[PDB]
């Protein structure tokens, strides 16, 4: 059971004005 | 009269310059009342209803805080982003060409204008780095007087004398290795240099109240470590940031690294974890790297030095290597003094036999509690070491004092001093009460030792000649 | 006196002139004191309340910036993407119409008016590290003359002489390895290579610092690895094509990567993270592809050489691996010349023996301090490695010693002589004291090494034939 890291992806916002 | 207010932009030699003005920029001239060339970019101005330049003001807005990322190749602007991540080209106000401008910064912005007119810095702080000021100073640690005059040596004196140093042309020192077996007492000299740090940052220069704090970043092992790739990393290199900014010439910045063996392990070392291959390249290469730091002195303190990875042991990184020893007679003696000053409540049937001299009451007290932890006899044998010739060697709880030990026997003898008096009402505190303690102590400490234990070989062996095969507890009750 | 700005789009042969003005577009007259021929589009131009043309001025400095995302077929427009994934197909101004605007280059430009001006990425950060060039040069280096020829040979010779390597159809070296044991003395070339690159910038093009410095890329390792999928890699890919940009066949760029073992390895030796499994492959396009760096120079710096991926450590990549060894003799005593410079002071003893020959006096005195630390005595013996064979070798203190080490000594010295100063009163750096401090190091040292260490004792135990099992420290 050895520990790792991550690495996330980003999700698209949707924001105006 | 109400007269109105804009943004400077530029300066021209017709004693015009351009102002943002209700969203547009106009090349206006300047009234007789106010000089032009006086004026700077990026400033505050007044105006009337004839668009005519009347007065200049600071440089104060409300504007959004963007992360600054890079200044420009020309100086006079640089790129920012924004919570949508929007990136702008923006120039910098007169103030901001003072400290030099760093990535990672926020600077106050309007985009409208595109003018950072100052950069905030309390946006970016850390208080997990900062620690809170110990009381603990130099004259109350005792028995180390090598190693503070050594410390001394290493820390204080080269900024003392600095004259000296430049006519030597000697460069203070990179780096200091405190290192150990438990409870001799590393964490207490790190307390007294940070003391003795916030005693010159305040009455030294005098520059504030919270000034000492700044210095002395504080970082434990475990602290660095996250959840994610690359970002230990980025800790590392934002602390070495700050250190580096905030110290100046003749400035002492030192960084403690405690408990320093559990982090950086030697690399290959360790088949469940691999965070060593990434947190020490990053180490390495901050210290003594192809820029190298001016005056920050990184103090590490560890049970384990043989597990710190050799690459940042070697001179140049950690140069000054002091060894905290475990006390002697005379050590222990100091220490005794160091804990039972003269302020204890002391039993009158105590100060008897001396006609009520505290002084030498508990100078006496010490010799006799020193003298019964040094005694050879049954009750201090306390494990026998059998190598493979099949000699046994004798240790006695001697070989295994510490200053936390002395600490715990002198709070166990007054808990028991205070017991008696809530038991007997008898006031006061008792030799007896020591040897007790003393007892007690030895006694609780005989399951602690196992098949194997640490710290003991490589000081053991190397004399000895052969290596420890076998350990056996002593004569039981 | 109130005159306004705009900012000009197109030109007509009627005289006119199209502004955009005040979130409008508009066809104004120029004044006759400017000529229209001199215009350019984009050019910001000053208004009036009179709507009249007067003055054409610089471009505009500063506004949203926009990656730009391709260039039209007719070479005027080009479609550019906002911050938020908007697109919008924005003319291209005078100054982009020097380096082609190729895709991938965020360009400042204004929505509204919707032409663009100019761009930059984040590895500027990378110049950012080498902001003061190290002084250090190749004459403060001692004890290394066959790595210092080489490395001059892989960096200086063939910008030296291009007609020369031109006949003889060779180019520049790809890449150069440096490799040894710790503190023997690879940054010291690493940044003396980059003092050298900025002397010849600075002589030759300008004297503009920050130009001179900008041939020059210090990764400082892990500075790469990033939070989100793929984005180290793009960062890799723009450090690449930043160096390609700057590249004239007559300016090396020299990208200087520090310990590398930190983000290459051999793809199956990653426990814990296979970031570099990723990160080794984009490495390997970007040095030699179908596109190959015409004029780009890597250096790097590493002290476990094995770890190393075997396609970094390829012929075509890193073309010489120049190995630093650990300081013998000779090169103690070049050291210890480099640092026991002639104007540090001397007590008058030391030079009561030598007529106060200043020269004579440190010369001896570094002879004898070398022959000192260099000795096989008994006092010096460190360490008893074993081997399954059972041939015990005996290791003195002379065999782990480096360039670092000597330094050390030195400053440990210089500080007893000013702390006998300070005491006593009389100044100058004595025999003695550079002997008490060689001592104090060696027992400083003592309790370093661990039960395993595959540092340098890899390389015995493969020359014996035989595994290390046991090593004891042989003091007192
Ligand atoms: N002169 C002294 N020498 C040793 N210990 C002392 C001395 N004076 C007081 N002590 C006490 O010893 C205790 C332990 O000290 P310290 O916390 O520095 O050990 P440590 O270095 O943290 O050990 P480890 O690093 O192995 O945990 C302290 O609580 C302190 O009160
Ligand atoms: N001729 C020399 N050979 C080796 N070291 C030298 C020499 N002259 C001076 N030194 C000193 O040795 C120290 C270490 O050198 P350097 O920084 O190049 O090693 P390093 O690349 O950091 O090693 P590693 O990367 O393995 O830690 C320098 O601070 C320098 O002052
Ligand atoms: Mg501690
Ligand atoms: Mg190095």
């Amino acid at each position: 059971g050895s520990m790792a890291q991550e690495q996330t992806k980003r999700g698209g916002g949707g924001g105006d004005d | 009269p109400p007269s109105g207010y804009g943004v400077l932009l530029a300066t021209h030699d017709d004693d015009t310059v351009d102002v943002f003005t209700s969203g547009r920029k106009m090349r206006l001239t300047c009234s007789p009342n106010i000089d032009a060339a006086s004026l700077k970019k990026g400033q505050t101005v007044r105006l009337n209803e004839a668009l005519t330049v009347v007065e200049a003001g600071t440089f104060e807005a409300v504007g959004e805080i963007s992360t600054l990322r890079e200044i420009l190749a020309d100086g006079h602007r640089a790129l920012v982003v924004g919570h949508a991540d929007e990136e702008r080209v923006v120039w910098l106000a007169d103030p901001l060409i003072p400290r030099k401008l760093r990535p990672g910064d926020s600077l106050l912005v309007d985009t409208k204008a595109g003018y950072a007119f100052e950069r905030i810095p309390k946006a970016e702080v850390e208080d997990l780095v900062l620690e809170e000021v110990p009381d603990v100073s130099y004259a109350d640690i005792g028995g180390l007087s090598r190693q503070i005059e050594q410390i001394r040596d290493a820390v204080e004196l080269p900024f003392l004398h600095k004259e000296l140093y430049r006519e030597y042309s000697l460069r203070p020192p990179k780096g200091v290795l405190l290192y150990g077996p438990p409870g001799c007492g590393k964490t207490l000299i790190a307390k007294a240099v940070a003391n003795s740090l916030a005693k010159k940052m305040a009455e030294v220069r005098g520059d504030d109240a919270h000034e000492a704090k700044s210095y002395f970043l504080n970082i434990k092992g475990p602290e660095l470590l996250n959840k994610f790739v690359g970002e230990t990393e980025r800790h590392i290199r934002l602390i070495f940031q700050r250190a580096r900014e905030k110290a100046s010439e003749g400035t002492p910045v030192i960084v403690f690294f405690d408990e320093m063996d559990s982090i950086f392990r030697t690399r290959g070392t360790g088949v469940s974890s691999d965070v060593e291959t990434t947190v020490v390249p990053q180490l390495l290469s901050e210290i003594d790297g192809v820029e190298g730091l001016e005056n920050v002195i990184v103090i590490g303190a560890s049970n384990r030095e043989d597990m710190i990875d050799p690459a940042i042991l070697r001179p140049g990184r950690l140069d000054v290597k002091i060894k905290i020893e475990r006390p002697d007679a005379e050590a222990a003696q100091d220490i005794y003094s160091k804990y039972l000053t003269e302020f204890l409540p002391v039993h009158a049937d105590d100060l008897a036999e001396f006609d009520g001299d505290r002084s030498a009451c508990i100078k006496a007290m010490i010799e006799k509690v020193v003298d019964r932890m040094y005694a050879e006899i049954d009750d201090n044998r306390f494990l026998e070491v059998t190598y493979a010739n099949g000699d046994k060697e004798v240790m006695y709880f001697k070989d295994f004092n510490s200053g936390a030990m002395i600490q715990n026997v002198v709070d166990r003898a007054k808990k028991n001093a205070i017991k008696s008096v809530l038991e007997t009402g008898q006031p006061g505190l008792r030799i007896q009460h020591l040897l007790d303690s003393i007892v007690d102590e030895f006694a609780e400490n005989e399951d602690l030792p196992n098949t194997t234990n640490p710290d003991d070989w490589a000081r053991i062996s190397g004399k000895k000649g052969e290596r420890i095969v076998y350990i056996r507890t002593l004569v039981t009750g």
